[PDB]
């Protein structure tokens, strides 16, 4: 719940930061999805 | 730069405004 509320806090305010672009010029797995957000968070953010 | 709800086959957009309408009421 509280990474969830964590998410959506960021899928608010912050967009330009979800960048994990490889090579450059790639924008890709970004926090262009909520669900898609979510997971990241979830599966990065908390073993990091 | 606009939030979408583009993730169904519809049933998902206007459930979302009766459910909050109904969380307010309750």
């Amino acid at each position: 719940v509280v990474v969830y509320l964590y998410t959506v806090v960021a899928f608010n305010f912050f967009r330009k930061f979800y960048n994990k672009s490889e090579d450059g010029d790639t924008p890709d797995m970004k926090c262009d999805d909520m669900l898609t957000c979510y997971m990241f968070h979830m599966y990065v953010g908390v073993r990091a | 730069v606009h939030y979408v709800l583009e993730e169904s086959s519809g049933y998902m957009e206007p459930t979302l405004r009766i459910l909050a309408i109904l969380h307010t009421i309750i």
